[PDB]
C-alpha cells in the first residue's frame, strides 16, 4: 500500500525466482484507493480478496473488499458498518424519559458495559450485573435529578425537562465513551475458513455475508447503478 | 399452620371472583358479589363483630343475575345504593369473552344489563374510574386500557408494552388511574390529559396484582412472582419493602380497608391448595396464614378486619385480630 498524500494504491506483487537466484516482482493488479487514511489491511489468497479497513474525513469506520484477479472495474465491495448510537433519543409525549432511555442504553448491541461503567464513575465523582447496573444508572440518575430540582412546587412539564436533561447528559456521556471503545484498530481474516473480523479496541466484530434484497436495498446509489443483472436473476 | 377460616358461607357454585362493596349502600349490611361459572349473585353479609344480634355471619342472598360466561373481575360502582326510598345496584362484570356486562338493577322486578365489546383480548381486571361512576376502567390481554363510559362508548384508549393485569383508581386524588402491566412496570394515567404522569417498576416479574391503599393514598402494593412489593411515593420507584410471600406464586394483592398495615396476599391455584398469606408490615411472617383448596378472588372489608376468598362453592372469611 503507497501511501500518497492525494490518493492511496493497492499493489499486489507476486515474487518470481529466475534460475540464477535472481528475484524480481511480477506485477499482478493496482487498485487505487479515496482520500480515506487506511488503518489496516490484509489480503487472503483462497478468495483472491484484499480486505482493507478506511477512517473516512469524518472519522467513521469504513470496510471494504475487492477481488485483485477479477478487477475488471476497480469497485471496492461495501461492508455495511454498524453505525455509532445517535445522539439524540426521540420520545413521544407519551413515553417516560426514564424508561425510554433505559430500553435505548441497555438494549442489546447499543452500549457496551464498559462505557457504562464509565459513564456511571464519572458522574459520581465491582463487577456489577447488568440488573444490577441498571438500578445503580437509574439511581445515580435519580440522585442527579432530585438535586437539580431546587424547589418544591416544580411543574410537571418543568420536572419532564429536568428528567429528559439530566437523562440525555448521561447518554451522552455513555455515547462518548462508546465512540472512544468503538475506534478499529486492525482486521483479522482467517484464511482456511475466510472468518474475517474486524477488531475494536473495545470489542471484537465478525463480519458476515449479506442476502441480495438487503444487499440491493442498502448499498448506496452511485454503486447501485453498477451491480450485475446477470446475479439478481438470469 | 393453616387457620380455619372465622366464616364458612356455602354457594351453589365455584366462585371464581368475590367482592365487598368498597361504598356505604345505607344499609346495616355490607354487600358481597361472588361472580361463579355462569352466574353474579348480589348478597347482604351481616357479621357478629358489626351487630352483636347477628351469630355468627347472616349472609343474604338479595338477587342472583344470570352471566352465561365465566365472570373473571368485578367492579362495584358508587352509585350501588340500598336506600328504601330509591334503590340501585349497578357493577360491571367481565367475562371470559372479552366482554363488560353492565348490571342496572332496583332490587324489585327491573334487571337490565349491557355488554361492551372492544377488547380483543381477555380482560384480566376492571374498575370504575370515575367518583360519579360515570366511566369504567378495563385492562386485558390485548396490551391496552379503555376507559368506557355507561354506554359503551371507549372514551380513551392506552396502549400498554405488556398484558394489563391490574387496574386501580386513586382513592383520593381525581384523575390518576394505576395500571399495572405484566412486565412489573406499573403506571400511572391521567384521565385529563390522558398522558403517563409517572412509571413504577418491580423488581420480580411477572406483575400479577396491584392495589391502592385507601388509608395511606402514598401506599402502593403489589405482587410479582413469590414476592409482595410496597412502595411509597412521593419518594422512589424502588421498592420500598420486598419479602416473599408465597412459596408458588403470589397472584391477587390486596390492602386492607380499616388499617393501613394489613394486606392480603393469595397464592395461586395450583400444586398446593390456593394459600392466603394475611401479612403485617411489621411483623416478617404473615399473621394468619390460612388454606384454601381451589380459591380466587380477594376482597376485604370496608370497616371491620375481615377479608373473603371464594373458595370452591364456599367463601371463606378469615378475621385479622389487630
Amino acid at each position: 500500500y503507497l501511501h500518497t498524500p492525494k490518493q492511496g494504491q493497492f499493489c499486489v506483487f507476486q515474487l518470481m525466482c529466475a534460475e540464477s537466484n535472481r528475484y524480481s516482482l511480477d506485477h499482478i493488479s493496482s487498485i487505487f484507493t479515496n482520500q480515506e487514511t487506511l488503518i489496516d489491511f490484509t489480503f487472503t489468497l483462497t478468495s483472491m480478496d484484499i480486505w482493507a479497513l478506511w477512517l473516512d474525513d469524518d472519522n467513521q469506520t469504513v470496510v471494504k473488499h475487492i477481488n485483485f484477479e477479477e478487477n475488471q472495474a476497480g469497485q471496492w465491495n461495501p461492508v455495511f458498518v454498524n453505525p455509532l448510537p445517535e445522539d439524540d433519543l426521540a420520545i413521544s409525549d407519551e413515553q417516560e424519559p426514564q424508561e425510554a432511555y433505559l430500553e435505548c442504553l441497555f438494549a442489546p448491541g447499543r452500549f457496551t458495559i464498559a462505557a457504562v461503567q464509565k459513564a456511571i464513575q464519572i458522574l459520581r465523582k465491582l463487577d456489577l450485573s447488568w440488573e444490577e447496573l441498571r438500578k445503580d444508572v437509574t439511581l445515580t440518575v435519580e440522585n442527579e435529578i432530585q438535586n437539580a430540582v431546587i424547589d418544591y412546587d416544580v411543574s410537571q412539564e418543568e420536572f419532564r425537562q429536568i428528567n429528559i436533561e439530566n437523562w440525555c447528559k448521561f447518554y451522552t456521556c455513555c455515547l462518548q465513551y462508546q465512540e472512544t471503545l468503538s475506534r478499529p484498530l486492525a482486521l483479522l481474516v482467517h484464511p482456511d475458513t475466510n472468518m474475517v473480523c474486524l477488531l475494536r479496541k473495545g470489542f471484537l466484530s465478525f463480519l458476515a455475508p449479506c442476502s441480495l434484497v438487503e444487499h440491493l436495498y442498502l448499498v448506496p446509489a452511485e454503486h447501485l447503478l453498477t451491480v450485475d443483472e446477470s446475479v439478481i436473476s438470469d | 399452620s393453616a387457620s380455619n377460616a372465622t366464616y364458612t358461607v356455602d354457594c351453589e357454585d365455584y366462585v371464581h371472583v368475590v367482592e365487598f362493596n368498597p361504598f356505604d349502600s345505607g344499609e346495616a349490611g355490607s354487600l358481597l358479589a361472588y361472580g361463579g361459572i355462569s352466574y353474579v349473585v348480589i348478597a347482604s353479609c351481616r357479621f357478629q363483630e358489626e351487630d352483636s344480634t347477628v351469630e355468627g355471619i347472616e349472609f343474604k342472598t338479595l338477587k342472583t343475575f344470570h352471566h352465561g360466561e365465566r365472570v373473571v373481575a368485578i367492579a362495584w360502582s358508587p352509585e350501588t345504593r340500598c336506600d328504601a326510598l330509591l334503590p340501585l345496584l349497578r357493577f360491571a362484570t367481565a367475562a371470559g369473552d372479552k366482554k363488560i356486562r353492565i348490571f342496572t338493577s332496583d332490587f324489585q322486578d327491573k334487571n337490565e344489563y349491557k355488554v361492551i365489546e372492544g377488547h380483543s383480548g381477555y380482560i384480566n381486571d376492571l374498575v370504575f374510574c370515575s367518583p360519579e361512576g360515570t366511566d369504567i376502567a378495563s385492562v386485558g390481554d390485548d396490551h391496552t386500557c379503555r376507559i368506557w363510559d355507561l354506554d359503551g362508548k371507549q372514551i380513551a384508549m392506552f396502549i400498554l408494552r405488556s398484558p394489563g393485569m391490574s387496574v386501580a383508581w386513586h382513592p383520593e386524588g381525581a384523575f390518576k388511574l394505576m395500571v399495572a402491566e405484566k412486565t412489573g412496570t406499573i403506571r400511572f394515567y391521567d384521565l385529563t390529559t390522558h398522558q403517563a404522569i409517572l412509571s413504577l417498576e418491580s423488581v420480580q416479574v411477572p406483575l400479577m396484582s396491584a392495589d391502592w391503599c385507601v388509608r395511606n393514598t402514598l401506599r402502593i402494593g403489589a405482587v410479582a412472582g413469590n414476592d409482595w412489593i410496597i412502595w411509597e411515593m412521593p419518594r422512589s420507584s424502588y421498592p420500598q419493602d420486598n419479602k416473599p410471600a408465597h412459596a408458588d406464586r403470589a397472584r391477587m394483592f390486596r390492602w386492607s380497608k380499616c388499617n393501613e398495615n394489613v394486606f392480603a396476599t393469595t397464592g395461586y391455584p395450583g400444586k398446593m391448595k390456593s394459600q392466603i398469606a394475611i401479612h403485617h408490615l411489621a411483623h416478617p411472617q404473615p399473621i394468619l396464614i390460612g388454606t384454601a383448596p381451589v380459591g380466587s378472588g380477594l376482597s376485604w372489608h370496608r370497616r371491620l378486619p375481615l377479608c373473603v376468598v371464594g373458595g370452591y362453592r364456599k367463601l371463606f372469611f378469615w378475621l385479622t385480630e389487630m
